């Protein structure tokens, strides 16, 4: 399962199991490239978040219910949706992942 | 040590 392997290969699982993360199939450069795009509120109100004008190669990676440290447990999803990201600091990078749609 | 951009993309980015 690429959600495992991943989750546990990035640091994300290899000390608890996270519920959900979200994975950009993108270069660096293209995503970074998102904080000068759509100009969006954030989930929070917070109003430096950034929608991609185009959708984007993703893999949602979500517990199973039969999910319990230390076995983690992830049902993979692929997708192509628009991504949402806070920017912030100069250079103006992402620093949260807001959501996808 | 890690920094918030670093730690987005090391959790999110699998280019």
């Amino acid at each position: 399962n690429y959600c495992n392997q991943m989750m546990k290969s990035r640091n994300l699982t290899k000390d608890r199991c996270k519920p959900v993360n979200t994975f950009v199939h993108e270069s660096l450069a293209d995503v970074q490239a998102v904080c000068s795009q759509k100009n969006v509120a954030c989930k929070n109100g917070q109003t430096n978040c950034y929608q991609s004008y185009s959708t984007m190669s993703i893999t949602d990676c979500r517990e199973t219910g039969s999910s319990k440290y230390p076995n983690c447990a992830y049902k993979t999803t692929q997708a192509n949706k628009h991504i949402i990201v806070a920017c912030e600091g100069n250079p103006y990078v992402p620093v949260h992942f807001d959501a996808s749609v | 040590k890690e920094t918030a951009a670093a730690k987005l993309e090391r959790q999110h980015l699998d280019s």
